[PDB]
């Protein structure tokens, strides 16, 4: 599945990122 | 071949040999360093026969070669055998002489200093080359992933290095040196498949172990709970073909084996894993940086390619790691390569043309220049 | 009994170049089957393991 | 020649029988060959393609 | 006939002794390796009449003699009859004095060492020949073969040695030597042509059940299925003529005789076969040569001309060999004159003509000089 | 027969067994890992006879048997064979029943993890041992020396296992396991007899040689010395008389069998020797460990009864050995009784009850628990 193995980096990398965004947009208050 | 006095540009380890030139994106081959002898008498005559055997040769014949690495996790000894690699690598690969390119190789920044002077030696007096340099894999490491910051995980074949570079400074106190590598796990893999009724202990088993390895091995992000279903189902086995067509069935041994990255105790290591490691390099750094380096952590180098690798290292620096801050593993697909492609990076910088041992600057001082002038 | 053996050895060597040949064909033929086997086999293994491993997502 | 023959005949019979032999586990052969040749590669192939559109998510 | 001093190529076993000049695809003469002797009183004079025979001779005359052979299961035990036979095959025959020409004469590696010196004393110290090489009957076999790579299965009158080589190089410790040979088949037939009611004893007795096996013998494929039928229907049975116009008809034991290469338990052997000596001396190659050996398994030597025998190996060995891998037997037209072809191949090499002992290194050394000599 | 319900020993091998009561110092019943099985047809009636022989009565009517060992390298081959060979030694010998004598088993560290559960397996279900143990030889040898710290080099018939023990702890990342043994060396020996004209390949065969080698064989102090001699005179041959009154007269085999210790290239090994192994086993181990491992080098098992062994490996590793250290050698005349000695020692050790498996335990949890239970 090579479409998975990136689909799946681009998927957790972007939303890791947005979760650490959504963390940080709350958590530096 | 070259149209150009591009330099040369190899990363000769312990495992394998990657080599291109400067300016290239990857290396054009990549081969095992190997250099095989013959174990058997010869009964036939006229067969030709070499005294030894080198690269893919080495390894297509074999079947009567015993199969010797020069390069002992990280450092040259057998520098005549590895005369025979570099002239494969460039000769008969790359279609290259270094008499007429400047050539780049590359060791880890605690690497013993006889392995940079060895180097340096052989290519100017053997090979005649008008211009030697020593990267270190970290710098290479990071220039490839696209970082100045950041920790070099270069997991491979000989040895684990843990570097913390910070706006492109070392921060050598913090680095963590671990005798911890790719080249035990395949020896860790022979014994435990041993204990499957299956034992290894020649060379060509060794190689058979290594392909098994490289092809059916990862670690999984959560070592205990795959363990549990690998040794109580066939549903997490797979199967391997040798070649001389017998079939092996390997179940939990297929991450028991990778898992020795995170538990060395499995191979007798004094060791808390590559995640502490990690873990330790960046805690040791002011806090201004850890900021930084806890963000971007780097892989490098083999084994870093196994399934789970980089989510089961984030996971563990994270848990031992403090909350607020950001905790993250950079592990691009330029994977296991990507020193040779630092090395094409600082071979081809503008800024770095200065930083070349030129053939007089060396006959003048001898090799020992190499510990001056390259960093 | 001489036409009959030129006939025979004719019938023995056409047959015996033709089992040559088939001999050649079921090598040939055991290769591709081998193909078959190992590219069915890597393809069904890879998937069942890229899947197992590749979940999320 | 009676003995040539015989052995010749003999051997014409082996030798045409091996070819008919090998001719059927060929036939034998490539045709459980073929269901595995355009069997394997159409599933594994099929596969690929369900594949291609599996992933389309 | 020859115009250069080639170099002289004889292979002598139980059986028969090729011979002829090195550089040709044949012996140029080939005698039984037989010395006969006369059991009665004579009482005519002025007839002639011998107190020996030696090869053609021996069996020309065979009426009244008694028939003796020089070498017992691979070695010479009588070297003045060798002498006899060398001396008329060289002399009479090719009508070439050794003294002029380079001699090789052949033997498989775990042969008793007596055997090759007495080869070299002979040669040396009786035909004056100006140098010597003993060769491996294995090496001999794959160059007439046209192989670097493969397993001799030596299946002659004496010994079968089933000797493996890769890429040129012996694998000693997986020769696996067996005590069942050509002649020992024929003391089966003869047992079971007793059976059968006709008594084969004495020399003349003796000389036809071999000439029986050599022409109405073959292994059967399948051997249960050929003996249901053989067993049940004359019409498989096939009619041999007896030297005095009487016939014997010979039905199942028609195959019964070699099926002892499958079944040495025919004649008291604890051994399973020549495919069982062909799998182990395989099997215990080294994992990386096996799959060029299995591929390449090589018949030499006689007992090969069974028609049957093609299949019943391949089906034998494929059956205990593993899968993925091409399993293969050669069984070359070479045959049965194989290592005189090999002989002639080697000893013609421009490579070959530094392995020759001088007869000068000879008689300062002795016959055993062979020993470090040779192989 | 015994006034005790002790535990009993057996140290089962692919050579011999040595089984006996726990808390003697000796074996009781010594037997050969033989079953046999009669090769002929028979033609007189109300004669007896067995469909199968075991132990003694394996080598006793020998002639006409095939003799196989159930025990191959170390592990289990063929347990129904072993259940007779228990059988008789539990019943017939030592005249006991394991109902009421849990019985202590041995094997090698990494042997294969099957041979250990069906070796559990049998004594519960066939034998209903009341519990089990299944010993490291390692220990046992220890135990027996007096040491719980050493390199056990445990080189009997199956396979030499390099094990390294400290303060009583495995130490398994330095066990170097090699494919040379005891049962190697007499298939040397029965080539190089070849080459001397007598050839040895029946049942009846491999048994006198094995019995040659035990009787005859040494390795002294000086390879290549002894071979200049004993290739150049008589005066280092000793004769060995073969069971029909005939002889044998054997030379530099004598000394080059066992040479394949130091020397494995001889029957096709890839390998250094037993002493690069043994010194591997100390050098792979901590530092301060190092010097407790050279100090207390431990021979055990088969083929420490060579002559010169224990000096010659004292001598070996001391040249691959740092100076100033001092490498010894602990060779008691106890040398290859300390496995039985050490399970005795074990099996009766009242700080060793609780490490039995009782007949509860296994079968709640099968035969794989003798991986969880005995270390």
């Amino acid at each position: 599945m090579d479409a998975i193995k990136k689909k799946m980096q681009m998927l957790k990398l972007d939303k890791e990122n947005a979760l650490d965004r959504a963390e940080q947009a709350e958590a530096d208050k | 071949d070259e149209d150009e006095t591009t330099a040369l540009v190899c990363d000769n380890g312990s495992g394998l040999v990657k080599a291109g030139f400067a300016g290239d994106d990857a290396p054009r081959a990549v081969f095992p360093s190997i250099v095989g002898r013959p174990r058997h008498q010869g009964v036939m005559v006229g067969m030709g026969q070499k005294d030894s055997y080198v690269g893919d040769e080495a390894q297509s014949k074999r079947g009567i070669l015993t199969l010797k690495y020069p390069i002992e996790h990280g450092i040259i000894t057998n520098w005549d055998d590895m005369e025979k690699i570099w002239h494969h690598t460039f000769y008969n690969e790359l279609r290259v002489a270094p008499e007429e390119h400047p050539t780049l190789l590359t060791e880890a920044p605690l690497n013993p200093k006889a392995n940079r002077e060895k180097m340096t030696q052989i290519m100017f007096e053997t090979f005649n080359v008008p211009a030697m340099y020593v990267a270190i894999q970290a710098v290479l490491s990071l220039y490839a992933s696209g970082r100045t910051t950041g920790i070099v995980l270069d997991s491979g074949d000989g040895v684990t290095h843990n570097v913390p570079i910070y706006e492109g400074y070392a921060l050598p106190h913090a680095i963590m040196r671990l005798d911890l590598a790719g080249r035990d796990l395949t020896d860790y893999l022979m014994k435990i498949l041993t204990e499957r009724g299956y034992s290894f202990v020649t060379t060509a088993e060794r190689e058979i172990v290594r392909d098994i390895k490289e092809k059916l091995c990862y670690v999984a992000l959560d070592f205990e709970n795959e363990m549990a279903t690998a040794a109580s189902s066939s549903s997490l086995e797979k199967s391997y073909e040798l070649p001389d067509g017998q079939v092996i069935t390997i179940g939990n041994e297929r991450f028991r084996c990778p898992e020795t990255l995170f538990q060395p105790s499995f191979i007798g290591m004094e060791s808390a894993g590559i995640h502490e490691t990690t873990y330790n390099s960046i805690m040791k750094c002011d806090i201004d940086i850890r900021k930084d380096l806890y963000a971007n952590n780097v892989m490098s180098g083999g084994t870093t390619m196994y399934p789970g690798i980089a989510d089961r290292m984030q996971k563990e620096i994270t848990a031992l790691a403090p909350s607020t801050m950001k905790i993250k593993i950079i592990a691009p697909p330029e994977r296991k390569y990507s020193v040779w492609i630092g090395g094409s990076i600082l071979a081809s910088l503008s800024t770095f043309q200065q930083m070349w041992i030129t053939k007089q600057e060396y006959d003048e001082a001898g090799p020992s220049i190499v510990h001056r002038k390259c960093f | 009994l001489s036409d009959k053996l030129k006939e025979a050895e004719t019938r023995a060597e056409f047959a015996e170049r033709s089992v040559t040949k088939l001999e050649k064909s079921i090598d040939d033929l055991e290769d591709e089957l081998y193909a078959q086997k190992l590219k069915y086999k890597a393809i069904s293994e890879e998937l069942d393991h890229a899947l197992n491993d590749m979940t999320s997502i």
